[PDB]
């Protein structure tokens, strides 16, 4: 859909209009749950090489929080450019084309007729 | 063959039964057909003969369920004078079920398909009617 | 690096001359003075027409005849 | 296999695919696809056994006659174009014989009858090259080519690729060909969202590729082939089972889990186009796939299959076997679900 | 007779094709995509591939399809076949003799029916083969496409040595 | 269009139907796809000097090359089939049914 | 909670509710709009770059 | 002792503890230093200081 | 793991390593045959590393602390009832000689990775190579079914595929009265319980099913009780050997790799011993195997992989 949107630029991860944006804070509750997968992850790690898997390795779980941390922040940026872009070209193609988008007239319900339906 | 159900809905149902039988069967006989060349082709008969056998029985077979389903609509459509209602293609489908029991000389394969052909002819007359898209267009 | 050397050249003269011709292949060319020389002549070869340019009044480069001073030359080409 | 020549070769199965996935020419994107199944046939014969060459001789027929007709879509592209790239196509027989061509690449139905047997006849390892890394190149190419891609063919291969790899999967015992039919069946669910939003397809194609590698590597974790190999293997690694039966029943599609996520956002998209009937005929289909993945689950994790006295013995070693990113891969495939929205990421 | 020669040579390259596609047995199906070989390189020369038309000839025949006779010869050593034949043959007389009383076809395109010189240039390219010109870019232009192509050999050199050897 | 494809295209379907209706030779099949590929070359090289488009002149070439090694390939599998059964028959290969 | 903190609360979440549905309408009469017509930055399908073109002195003059 | 073979995971391999704890250091402080950059960055563009 | 593709390409060639001493010599022989000291007399000549010949607690000597384990975790059959009871109820027949042709394939793996690994040939007593001598030897005698033949045959069939064979096969020819004789010399009161029949048959199924088929893959070296007591004959025989068959010769340093690469993965060489054919001999039912399951993890230095038991005193475990 957007995918011409993202052709004059190509294979830009997060492009420079990306900066105008707030990041993700670190307290990313979509951070944290990605932190916590990394944590499942390295239990799973010490679960089928049948180590004790809340001890062994603390190295190992430490880096695979880390890394889905890692990466998961950067995609947090991407997925709310993203969806920024595509309320930017929504806005802007509303304010170009009025015709296609008239303004209705909100009626209130004094006027408004509904049929009645009794439950008997 | 999609000018052969273009021909089949083009004429108002209780109207003209010879037809609309003609255009079911035509339409019953390319599916038996289609059935019959992936039947002979992934199985292959043990003779020319064979194969033209069974060629003729799943034709013969699937081209009278559509006439007596064709058949039993439009008479249905016109002894009770509504032709936009799915009670004549639920009746038309279980009667093009009756017929596939008949063709595999069982009764149970005659009720459940009865039963489903009925549901399935019924769901293609209201979809007729409100519009309904199987394979819609893209449209956003 | 001088004993492996003899060592191939007497066993396998066919492979040592082998390899000699195809890295003298290699690495001549970038040491050559006449190398240039080729780019030259395949760029003086003319096979397409000299479509001319519209005198705009400003081209003091661009002659108006074959035979005038400005242009480009082949005289390296006559010479070498 | 020299190690080195197994780098070189698999290194090369990835150029010819990055070179259909980079490419402006078609005949780039046709050479990428001759180079990938050069390069996969020793792949597929990495073993050598009679198995593998019927295999590998049917594959190479069923891709070459993809390639062949791929090549002659190209070629009437560029009679009613004078060009080469790779955009829509400018002729209708062009763009149907392309859309068979791909869909006999990806082993759609009713092109569907080579990837059971080809999968069946290779190893593990290259059986998860095959239906998940060989998949990349052709929905690549239908990503392109969306704006000629007749909507009937489309989604008559869809839903006879769904219907087809439902049923087929139900009467397996061998773990191959269950994953070949489900292949079939998660083809066919990319293909109906394609030319409504081929980001969902992308999606789709990811988390299929992420649970079957979860599938693959589980299996070859365990060196199980058949359904009652991998019953014997709670008796020998008891965690593998929970794995398997978190993986299986996401690949079902049950929520809360991952592989719900791409027919939610399919339904999600065809419903939007007015399409109703459809993903509620497919999604019911879908329940095809689940009853067989759940057969696996009951033989596997769910009950208690006898076992051998001689598993006594294998209960001393431990699995040096390197399962390369299968707590990562069982994870994503699972948990992955309240993260949803980053599908946007596809766009 | 003499301006329809491309489309006399076309017709016996489908002939051609029937004669080795029913499939008598595969030395003389190889006979026959020999002779088709040699009057569709006869169909490259008449529109002015020269080169190309000899790359038919040194390459898909005398390169390829030697192999394949190679391996036919040591490999080997009807009524389907005949059928199929006056079949496909009866086929492509069909079209001939519809696209010569009509001057005009549609099997799934549109075809004319007139002799197939009249859709040539009228000009001349002075002093090249504008064929060979463009072969020869392959090495100033097409150079990605001279390292797909030496890296598919090189792979294709490679796998033949892998599947053949058993080991 | 011009008269000739119609005739380059009957050749690439009767050889596209000679490759999908297969009698019992794997050598049969393997001549029916490299007559499917003359044809392909015939008809990209009549285009390709019809509209005297200079740079795809060697498309036709390259189309030959990899197509060659493609059906060397063949070659190969045919050969390593023909080492197991004595004959190339395509019904000796039907192991995977089951 | 008191019974104005719900009251309040619960009109926050209607307003945010509202606004998300009315969003998502939005959305997809533009999809609509746009893949109908092509005139906006959703739904460009590549055609060729013209800068490919080469605009010199040709061997020919009529072209 | 305890076992008859010495075992492959009985000693700590250092240099892969090292390069994991390494790593794992360095990727904190690379996603902190790009955070900061980046609410720096979007206070600059934003004027928001 | 120590070894694999990458020790390969990094310059690990096994025939660097492979010198003229590299040999893999497998001693046959009958119940009695006093092979077990020629073997070691062999292992003390040529400098060769020497296996005991792999009984029930081969397995249970590989790993953990080496100590045998209890009978219900490795084996869960009996030698001795073997003796006593050959055509027991329970199968304890072909169940021990199912788990002795999986430990004599542990032991082939092991041996093979020895050879691989350091260029140090091995003296084995009695590989999977004659391990079907029994087998066969109790079928004769009506000890085992014709399933556990056929369940036997195929788990040799899938298994000893993958491996290469001896280079000597050494035979020692002792009578079957002189087997009895050495028997009722041991003092051992099970096994002075073998019949005669049963020893025949095992001297019947070396003689004419395992020496002509190891005749062509190998060279056998064939000895009768007083000319295999010098030891010297024997290594004189062996040094002088012009090895010119089997698939020794046609080993590279990649197909010799990929073997190296199976032998060191334990759990892949014993894969198919555990095949789904639920033979009753050797089916254990799933509340047995569960509770036998449970009761082995509880079992020192088992419950975790090898270096990850704090029991047994691993430290450094959450650096691990
Ligand atoms: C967390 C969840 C994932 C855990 C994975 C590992 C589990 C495991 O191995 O546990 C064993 C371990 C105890 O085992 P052990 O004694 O050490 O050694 C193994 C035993 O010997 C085990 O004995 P055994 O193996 O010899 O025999 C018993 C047998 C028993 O098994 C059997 O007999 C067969 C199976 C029985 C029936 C099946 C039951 C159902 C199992 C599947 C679950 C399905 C429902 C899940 C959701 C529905 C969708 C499928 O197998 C086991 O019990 C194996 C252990 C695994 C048990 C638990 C499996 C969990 C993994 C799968 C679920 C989670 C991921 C997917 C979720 C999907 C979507 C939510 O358990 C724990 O330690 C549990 C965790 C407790 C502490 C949690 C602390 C949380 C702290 C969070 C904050 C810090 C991080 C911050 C991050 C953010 C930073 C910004
Ligand atoms: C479809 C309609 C049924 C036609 C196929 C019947 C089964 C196949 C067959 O003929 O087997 C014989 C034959 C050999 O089978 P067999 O040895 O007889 O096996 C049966 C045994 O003898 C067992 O003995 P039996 O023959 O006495 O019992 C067979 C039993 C007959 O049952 C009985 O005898 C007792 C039950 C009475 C009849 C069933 C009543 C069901 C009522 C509907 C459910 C309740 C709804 C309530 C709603 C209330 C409000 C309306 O019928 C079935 O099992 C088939 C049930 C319906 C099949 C389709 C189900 C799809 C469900 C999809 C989701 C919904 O099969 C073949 O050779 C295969 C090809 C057969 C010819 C082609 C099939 C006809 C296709 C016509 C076009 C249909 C288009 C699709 C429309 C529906 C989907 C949109
Ligand atoms: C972006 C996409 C990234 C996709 C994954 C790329 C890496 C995996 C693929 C290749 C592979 O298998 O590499 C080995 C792979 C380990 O895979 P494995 O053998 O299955 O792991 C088992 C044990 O970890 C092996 O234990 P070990 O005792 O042999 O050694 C401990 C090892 C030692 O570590 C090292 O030696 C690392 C230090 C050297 C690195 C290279 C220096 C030059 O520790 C670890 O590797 C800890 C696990 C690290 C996490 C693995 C997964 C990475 C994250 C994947 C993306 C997750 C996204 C979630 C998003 C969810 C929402 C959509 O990775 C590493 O060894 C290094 C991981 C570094 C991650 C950096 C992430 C940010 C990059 C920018
Ligand atoms: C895992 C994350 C690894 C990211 C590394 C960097 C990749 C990158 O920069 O990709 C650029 C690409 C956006 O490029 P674009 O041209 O828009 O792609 C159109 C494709 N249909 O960006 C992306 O495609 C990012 C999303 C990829 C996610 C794949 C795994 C989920
Ligand atoms: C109505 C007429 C249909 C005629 C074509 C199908 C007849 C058939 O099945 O013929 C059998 C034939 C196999 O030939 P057969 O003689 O059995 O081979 C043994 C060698 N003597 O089978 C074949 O050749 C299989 C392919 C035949 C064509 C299938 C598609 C067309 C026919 C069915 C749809 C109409
Ligand atoms: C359980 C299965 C439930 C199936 C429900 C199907 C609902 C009907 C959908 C198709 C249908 O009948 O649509 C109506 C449509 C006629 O309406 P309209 O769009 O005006 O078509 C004229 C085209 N210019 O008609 C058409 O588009 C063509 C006719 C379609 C008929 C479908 C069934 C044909 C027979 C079986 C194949
Ligand atoms: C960089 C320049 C371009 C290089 C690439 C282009 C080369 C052009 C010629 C084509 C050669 C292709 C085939 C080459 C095969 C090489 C491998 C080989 O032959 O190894 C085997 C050979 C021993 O022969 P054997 O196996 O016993 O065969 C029976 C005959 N005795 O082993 C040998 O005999 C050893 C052969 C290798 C050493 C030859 C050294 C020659 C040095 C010449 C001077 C330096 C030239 C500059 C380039 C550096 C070369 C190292
Ligand atoms: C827009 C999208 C663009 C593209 C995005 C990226 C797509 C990635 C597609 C993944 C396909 C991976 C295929 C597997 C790797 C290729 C090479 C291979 O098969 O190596 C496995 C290797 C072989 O071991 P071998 O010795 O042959 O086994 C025989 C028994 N000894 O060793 C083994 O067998 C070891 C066992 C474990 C192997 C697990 C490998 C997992 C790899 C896939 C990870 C998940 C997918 C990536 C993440 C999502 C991307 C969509
Ligand atoms: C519908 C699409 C095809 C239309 C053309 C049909 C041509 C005539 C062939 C009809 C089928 C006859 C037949 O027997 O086919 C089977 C045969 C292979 O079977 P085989 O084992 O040789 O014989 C035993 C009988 N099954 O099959 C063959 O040998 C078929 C070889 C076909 C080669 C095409 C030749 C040109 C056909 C006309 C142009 C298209
Ligand atoms: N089926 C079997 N019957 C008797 N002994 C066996 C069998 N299979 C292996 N053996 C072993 O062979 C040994 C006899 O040879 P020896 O080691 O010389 O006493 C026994 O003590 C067992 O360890």
């Amino acid at each position: 859909m957007m995918t011409g949107r993202q052709a004059r630029a190509p294979l830009q991860f997060l492009p420079d209009e990306a900066r105008s944006l707030p990041p993700p804070k670190l307290t990313d509750p979509r951070l944290a749950y990605i932190g916590f997968l990394g944590y499942c992850s390295g239990l799973i790690d010490n679960a089928i090489r049948r180590r004790p898997v809340l001890s062994a390795g603390l190295h190992r779980q430490f880096l695979y929080i880390t890394s889905f941390v890692f990466v998961g922040y950067y995609l947090l940026k991407r997925q709310d450019y993203m969806y920024a872009v595509r309320d930017h070209d929504m806005f802007s193609y509303i304010k170009s084309h009025p015709e296609d988008f008239p303004e209705k007239d909100k009626k209130t319900y004094r006027e408004v007729f509904e049929e009645f339906h009794p439950v008997r | 063959a999609k000018t052969l159900l273009h021909q089949y809905w083009d004429i108002p149902e209780g109207t003209e039964c010879h037809r609309k039988t003609y255009a079911a069967t035509s339409i019953g006989g390319a599916s038996g057909l289609v059935v019959s060349a992936y039947s002979v082709a992934l199985k292959t008969p043990t003779s020319f003969l064979e194969g033209v056998a069974r060629t003729g029985r799943y034709t013969f077979t699937a081209a009278a369920i559509g006439a007596i389903f064709g058949l039993t609509s439009c008479i249905s459509a016109q002894v009770r004078e509504k032709p936009d209602d799915p009670l004549n293609y639920l009746i038309g489908g279980c009667a093009g079920g009756l017929t596939l029991g008949a063709r595999t000389r069982s009764y149970g394969i005659g009720a459940a398909a009865c039963a489903y052909m009925g549901l399935t002819a019924a769901l293609v007359k209201m979809g007729q009617l409100e519009g309904w898209k199987v394979f819609a267009e893209p449209k956003v | 690096v001088a004993a492996f050397l003899k060592n191939v050249w007497a066993k396998e003269p066919v492979l040592v001359a082998s390899f000699a011709i195809a890295g003298l292949a290699v690495i001549l060319p970038t040491l050559s003075p006449y190398t240039k020389y080729s780019l030259m002549i395949n760029r003086a070869t003319p096979y397409n027409y000299p479509v001319p340019l519209r005198d705009d009044g400003n081209m003091p480069d661009v002659p108006s005849h074959p035979q005038d001073p400005q242009g480009p030359s082949l005289e390296w080409l006559k010479r070498l | 296999m020299n190690p080195i020549i197994l780098i070189i070769i698999l290194m090369t199965v990835m150029l010819g695919t990055i070179i259909v996935m980079i490419s402006t020419h078609w005949l780039l994107i046709w050479i990428g696809f001759e180079m990938n199944m050069l390069a996969i046939i020793p792949i597929m014969m990495k073993k050598h056994n009679p198995r593998a060459t019927e295999a590998s001789t049917k594959y190479f027929l069923t891709q070459s006659t993809a390639s062949m007709l791929l090549m002659m879509a190209i070629i009437i592209n560029l009679m009613f174009s004078g060009q080469w790239t790779v955009m829509k196509l400018f002729n209708p027989m062009a763009s149907m014989l392309m859309t068979m061509a791909l869909a006999m690449k990806l082993g759609m139905a009713p092109f569907h009858f080579w990837v059971p047997e080809v999968t069946q006849g290779i190893p593990l390892s290259s059986g998860l090259i095959l239906l998940t890394w060989q998949k990349l190149a052709p929905m690549s190419v239908l990503y392109q080519i969306l704006p000629s891609i007749n909507l009937d063919l489309i989604l008559t291969l869809s839903i006879l690729s769904i219907t087809i790899g439902g049923w087929g999967g139900l009467n397996q015992t061998q773990l191959r060909k269950i994953m070949a039919y489900s292949s079939i069946a998660h083809m066919g669910w990319m293909t109906a969202v394609l030319l409504y939003n081929p980001t969902m397809t992308l999606l789709n194609l990811i988390i299929y590729i992420i649970m079957t590698s979860t599938m693959f590597t589980l299996f070859m974790a365990n060196s199980t082939t058949t359904t009652l190999s991998l019953s014997h293997t709670w008796n020998k690694a008891p965690i593998m089972t929970i794995l398997v039966l978190i993986t299986l029943l996401s690949m079902g599609g049950l929520p809360p889990l991952s592989g719900f996520m791409p027919k939610w956002m399919i339904i999600q998209e065809m419903t939007k186009n007015d399409s109703i009937i459809l993903p509620t005929l497919m999604a019911i289909t879908a329940l095809l796939n689940l009853y067989f993945y759940m057969r696996l689950t009951y033989s596997t994790a769910l009950t208690m299959f006898p076992s051998t006295n001689n598993m006594k013995m294998k209960w001393q070693f431990p699995t040096t076997k390197r399962m390369t990113l299968l707590p990562t891969m069982t994870v994503l495939s699972t948990m992955l679900l309240p993260l949803t929205p980053i599908l946007s990421i596809l766009e | 007779m003499m301006t329809y020669i491309v489309f006399i040579l076309s017709i016996i390259f489908v002939m051609g094709f029937v004669g080795f596609s029913s499939k008598p047995s595969p030395i003389y199906g190889g006979l026959g995509l020999i002779v088709s070989g040699g009057v569709g390189c006869g169909i490259v020369l008449n529109f002015g591939g020269s080169f190309l038309g000899l790359m038919v000839f040194l390459i898909y025949l005398g390169g390829m399809m030697v192999v394949f006779g190679y391996t036919t010869a040591m490999a080997t050593e009807n009524k389907v076949v005949l059928g199929t034949f006056i079949t496909g043959l009866l086929m492509e007389f069909l079209m001939v003799y519809y696209v010569l009383k009509d001057k005009e076809v549609e099997i799934v395109f549109k075809f004319n029916g007139m002799g197939d010189w009249v859709i040539y240039d009228t000009g001349d390219s002075g002093f090249f083969s504008e064929e060979a010109m463009g072969i020869a870019a392959l090495y100033s232009y097409g150079t990605w496409l001279v390292i797909v192509t030496g890296w598919s050999l090189l792979i294709g050199v490679v796998v033949i040595m892998e599947i053949t050897r058993g080991n | 269009m011009s008269l000739v494809y119609m005739n380059i295209m009957m050749a690439f379907t009767v050889s596209l139907t000679g490759l999908l209706m297969y009698r019992s030779h794997l050598m049969s099949s393997l001549l029916c796809l490299e007559g499917m590929m003359l044809s392909l070359f015939i008809l990209a090289t009549l285009m390709i000097l019809n509209s005297h488009f200079t740079l795809a002149s060697m498309m036709p070439i390259i189309l030959l090359v990899f197509a060659a090694c493609e059906a060397a390939l063949g070659l190969s599998l045919l050969v390593m089939v023909s080492n197991t059964y004595g004959t190339d028959y395509v019904q000796n290969l039907n192991l995977l049914q089951c | 909670d008191a019974p104005e903190k719900n009251y309040e609360r619960t009109m926050a979440i209607l307003q945010i509710e509202s606004e998300k549905a009315e969003l998502r309408l939005k959305e997809l009469e533009v999809r609509r709009l746009m893949r109908a017509k092509g005139d906006g930055p959703w739904f460009q399908y590549p055609t060729i770059d013209k800068a490919l073109i080469d605009h010199s002195p040709k061997a020919t003059p009529d072209n | 002792k305890f076992y008859i073979q010495e075992p492959p995971h009985g000693s700590p391999n250092w240099l892969k503890v090292g390069l994991t704890l390494g790593t794992s250091a360095f990727l904190w402080i690379y996603l902190i230093k790009q955070h900061n950059e980046d609410v720096l960055e979007y206070k600059r563009r934003n004027g928001l200081e | 793991l120590q070894y694999g593709p990458l020790a390969y390409i990094l310059g690990e060639k096994t025939t660097k390593k492979m010198t003229e001493n590299s040999k893999l010599i497998t001693v046959d022989g009958n119940i009695c045959s006093g092979k077990s000291k020629l073997a070691k007399e062999v292992a003390e000549k040529l400098g060769l590393k020497h296996f005991p010949e792999a009984g029930i607690h081969y397995a249970d000597s590989t790993t953990g602390d080496g100590k045998p384990l209890p009978v219900r975790f490795s084996g869960n059959c009996s030698l001795e009832k073997f003796y006593d009871d050959p055509k027991s109820n329970d199968g304890n027949s072909y169940r021990l000689q199912a788990w002795l042709y999986a430990s004599r394939l542990l032991q082939y793996a092991d041996a093979l990775e020895h050879l691989l690994s350091t260029g140090q040939g091995v003296v084995l007593e009695r590989s999977i190579y004659s391990d079907f001598v029994f087998l066969e030897a109790m079928y004769r005698q009506g000890f085992i079914r014709k399933q556990c033949v056929d369940h036997y045959n195929q788990v040799k069939k899938v298994t000893v595929c993958e491996y290469l064979p001896p280079h000597v096969v050494i035979y020692v020819d002792v009578p079957v009265s002189e087997v009895q004789s050495r028997i009722q010399k041991k003092g051992n009161p099970h096994e002075m319980k073998i019949t005669s029949a049963y020893l025949q048959d095992i001297e019947n199924v070396y003689k004419g099913t395992f020496l002509p088929e190891m005749s062509e893959k190998c060279e056998v070296l064939q000895y009768s009780a007083w000319e295999a007591e010098d030891a010297e004959k024997v290594v004189e025989d062996i040094q002088y050997l012009k090895y010119d068959k089997g698939p020794w010769l046609d080993q590279d340093d990649r197909k010799l790799h990929n073997l190296r690469m199976l032998v060191q993965d334990k759990l892949e060489v014993l894969n198919y011993t555990s095949i789904p054919v639920f033979l009753p001999e050797v089916t254990i039912g799933a509340h047995q195997s569960d509770r036998v399951f449970q009761e082995f993890t509880e079992l020192p230095g088992r419950k975790y992989r090898a270096g990850y038991n704090e029991d047994v005193g691993d430290k450094w475990i959450w650096l691990k």
